[PDB]
DNA sequence: CAGAGGAATTTCCCACTTTCACTTCTCCCTTTCA
DNA sequence: TTGAAAGGGAGAAGTGAAAGTGGGAAATTCCTCTGT
């Protein structure tokens, strides 16, 4: 024989209950239940009527139908599931006391262990697939009946699954309901602004869905137009026929994109003729595309690479255009008053911060990658970036370590107690000036990604200046002698002192 | 005829600061000063007058009732430990600043043990006498030394005060009590001046203390006749304690007020109010007169910033 | 006298912002070279 | 009628990591109406 569900449990509308609420917390209503008439989950056992048993347990909504962590509670419920004796003279069975008790996330592992610990595993899902996040907002009832083969031995028949049951209290699975509308009428051209009061919705997964005699439209609003999850202010979409001679009654309803869920419709008839959130990545792409920031432009037709002007802000010729995108970000986020439509020229004190906020925000976003740091070539200082995944082709202690190594010629020790070391130091303007002469200098540039033997013109004075600048005002290290001027053997001598 | 004392220069801002449970992580911004604004921030400040070279000031959270008591919430951040902030100051400067001050929101079940532990520290330590705890042996000051053997009988007193106070405890409002100290002959900070208490600080997350704000509305105009329906969007309010008031300052210290018409059922999920407009001062008028609208909490008369509303003739 | 549903209390964590701890640059001269 | 670069010193700028910020919303717990 075989089990058949005759009355499915209502899918939306009932919230799960926490042990803490306990008390008398109703039971799972049946598919066809109304405010005036409640029905209950019901199965029919085709091809058998007699002694037997029925276990109803909870399982995952999706394919690897693992034992769900929540548990059934009510008459004849123990260890998380339901089990009772069948009525020998009825082949239709009703369950009117099924309650779903949801377990807390903190206690999820123990709950799952209890499920394995009690053999409540209908499809004997191997402990492997039995792991991975669980959707605690949805469950499916699993009916496991056991009749008896022609006189004698017991007989378990295929388990059957019910439609899933969603937690009405959980925000992303609750039942959608429009509660009050501003105006239920408007122009066939659309564009009339409407205020809709609703039940909890998620501003990032919800839409106002219009329909009717073979037609579909959607009101327009940014997430910023959804107020504290219970109010949406949008604009009416254009009607199919932009030339009415009479009004037309259409349907208006809330729609949850992710799963197609819909709410009861609200009449709306057409008649005859809030600042959006600035997300950094989306904002940046828009600004580069605008063509309004000299220097901020795409470097290809696919629009996967782009340059950002990056002149050092210590430069005295630093212009407005040089810092325009950095300032634009400050203004969009309200950290700097806009223009006309006071202000204080203390605007140049602000720019270093504007640059760092822009650099840091860009980095947090994780949506970009740096291809080339051309904030060097004096002519055009800028950086080049590529969007994540599309053509990602990136292209005192240190000295202490270096002292022992003394690899390259020119450097070594004079003090066999570690502290008095000799570094070369020939003046770059010497005809005899060698490339490997600034070898110790070259090591620092390479060892900081500052220099790459392949993709970087060599800059000897900078390598020397940066190596020197690092040491200088570094309390815990200083100079000794200074045969730098020495025409024959140029070189200095340093030492430490914590 | 005076002596050295502590003066609160800048008080901490009263509304809009969010208290934080420990599960929310440390630091979410420090309590603002009453003068602090948009992109120009400030903080609560104290000034030791009639100077005394070096000095160490401390801050504690006291309740807001008639009887200034020890609160169960705690101060955290910069220079804090056990809900007490301790900062040094006074070499030359006598004005101390308090940035990075956060208010740890203690849990309900948690308040009794926290209060008992917090008061016990007080009976034993030599900070503030039997004032914030209970009218009793208020000795054990910063006079001789710092520490006292908690008698068996004394312990019962702390427990009783803790039980009574936990019931009185209001977790939505708190106050700061500044206590300064001047050096000892030994250089130690034991010379205690008078304690000063700050303005009450309300938890912005408390519905009843929430800072009111009109976020958006249907229309900003109507006929002086009134009776027109409006759809207003606002920050969290309580259905039984909210009203929409219209008003215009009149000639010669005058002020006309009008109230939106609605029932608490009209308050939607604490975030919206659908109501009808009140009738203007006088029906038949010359031309469009503009007034102001504002949410106002009944229980405390607190209000939201005004928003312009234009009345026009029929 | 439940028990459906509105709130209040607590917990998470998004999406940047600022700071930490150093390292580099432009400025503005000086020196050095040839 | 001090030429072309390299060198130095100060100190503001620049940096990636790692905290700090400010909010909105999700998870949990309570508790009041509905209508005994």
């Amino acid at each position: 024989g075989y089990v058949e569900i005759i009355e499915q449990p209502k899918q939306r509308g009932m919230r799960f209950r926490y042990k803490c609420e306990g008390r008398s917390a109703g039971s799972i209503p049946g598919e066809r239940s109304t405010d005036t008439t409640k029905t209950h989950p019901t199965i029919k056992i085709n091809g058998y009527t007699g002694p037997g048993t029925v276990r109803i347990s909870l399982v995952t909504k999706d394919p690897p139908h693992r034992p769900h962590p929540h548990e059934l509670v009510g008459k004849d419920c123990r260890d998380g599931f339901y089990e009772a004796e069948l009525c020998p003279d009825r082949c239709i069975h009703s369950f009117q006391n099924l309650g779903i008790q949801c377990v807390k996330k903190r206690d999820l592992e123990q709950a799952i262990s209890q499920r394995i610990q009690t053999n409540n595993n209908p499809f004997q899902v191997p402990i492997e697939e039995q792991r991975g996040d669980y959707d605690l907002n949805a469950v499916r009832l699993c009916f496991q009946v056991t009749v008896r083969d022609p006189s004698g031995r017991p007989l378990r028949l295929p388990p059957v699954l019910s439609h899933p049951i969603f937690d009405n209290r959980a925000p992303n699975t609750a039942e959608l309901k429009i509660c009050r509308v501003n105006r239920n009428s408007g122009s066939c051209l659309g564009g009339d602004e409407i205020f809709l009061l609703c039940d909890k919705v998620q501003k990032e997964d919800i839409e106002v869905y219009f329909t009717g005699p073979g037609w579909e439209a959607r009101g327009s609003f940014s997430q910023a137009d959804v107020h504290r999850q219970v109010a949406i202010v949008f604009r009416t979409p254009p009607y199919a026929d932009p030339s009415l001679q009479a009004p037309v009654r259409v349907s208006m309803q809330l729609r949850r994109p992710s799963d197609r869920e819909l709410s009861e419709p609200m009449e709306f008839q057409y008649l005859p003729d809030a600042a959006p959130r600035v997300l950094f990545g989306e904002w940046l792409l828009g600004e580069i595309s605008s063509g309004c920031y000299e220097g901020l432009q795409w470097l290809d037709e696919a629009r996967t690479c782009f340059r950002v002007p990056w002149k050092h802000f210590a430069r005295k010729d630093l212009s407005e255009a040089d810092a325009r995108i950095f300032k634009a970000w400050a203004v969009a986020r309200g950290r700097w008053p806009p223009s006309s439509r006071p202000p204080p020229e203390a605007e140049t004190a602000e720019r270093a911060g504007w640059k760092t906020n822009f650099r840091c925000a860009l980095r947090s976003t994780r949506r970009f990658v740096m291809l080339r740091d051309n904030s060097g070539d004096p002519a055009d200082q800028h950086k080049v970036y590529a969007l994540s995944g599309s053509l990602s082709s990136d292209s005192l202690p240190w000295l202490v370590s270096q002292l022992d190594l003394g690899q390259l010629e020119g450097v070594a020790w004079v003090n066999k107690s570690r502290t008095r070391f000799r570094i070369p130091w020939k003046h770059g303007l010497r005809q005899d000036a060698q490339q490997e002469d600034f070898g110790i200098f070259q090591a620092w540039a390479e060892a900081t990604g500052a220099y790459v033997p392949g993709r970087d013109k060599p800059d000897l004075p900078t390598w020397k200046r940066n190596f020197r600048s690092a040491l200088n005002r570094k309390e815990g290290l200083r100079l000794a002698e200074d045969r730098s001027k020495d025409p024959h053997d140029p070189h200095k001598i340093y030492e430490f002192v914590n | 005829m005076d002596g050295p004392y502590l003066q609160i220069l800048e008080q901490p801002k009263q509304r809009g600061f969010r208290f934080r449970y420990v599960c929310e992580g440390p630091s979410h911004g420090g309590l603002p000063g009453a003068s602090s604004e948009k992109n120009k921030k400030s903080y609560p400040q104290v000034k030791i007058c009639n100077y005394v070279g070096p000095a160490k000031v401390i801050v504690q959270l006291v309740t807001n009732g008639k009887n200034i008591h020890l609160h169960a919430h705690s101060l955290v951040g910069k220079h804090c430990e056990d809900g007490i902030c301790t900062v040094t100051a006074g070499p030359k400067d006598m004005v101390v600043g308090f940035a990075n001050l956060g208010i740890l929101h203690v849990t309900k079940k948690k308040v009794f043990e926290t209060l008992e532990a917090r008061m016990t520290e007080a009976c034993i330590r030599g900070y503030n006498p039997g004032l914030l705890v209970h009218p009793d042996l208020a000795y054990l000051q910063a006079e001789g030394g710092g520490d006292r053997q908690l008698g068996d009988r004394e312990k019962e007193l702390i427990r009783q005060a803790a039980l009574q106070q936990t019931k009185e405890m209001d977790l939505s409002v708190v106050r700061l009590m500044f206590t300064a100290f001047l050096p000892d002959s030994t250089g130690s900070f034991t010379r205690r001046l008078e304690p000063v208490v700050s303005d009450a600080i309300y938890d912005s997350k408390a519905p009843n203390a929430s800072n009111l704000k009109i976020v958006r509305m249907d229309r900003t105009a109507g006929c002086v006749t009134g009776g027109e329906e409006i759809y207003l969007l606002c920050d969290k309010v309580q259905k039984d304690d909210i009203q929409i008031r219209f008003y215009e300052e009149e000639e010669n210290g005058g002020v006309w007020e009008g109230f939106g018409d609605f029932s608490p059922t009209d308050v939607h999920r604490q975030f919206a109010i659908v109501f009808k407009t009140p009738k203007y001062k006088d029906i038949n008028i010359t031309k469009p007169a503009s007034v102001f609208v504002q949410l106002r909490r009944k229980s405390d008369l607190e209000t939201s910033e005004p928003k312009p509303f234009l009345y026009y003739p029929e």
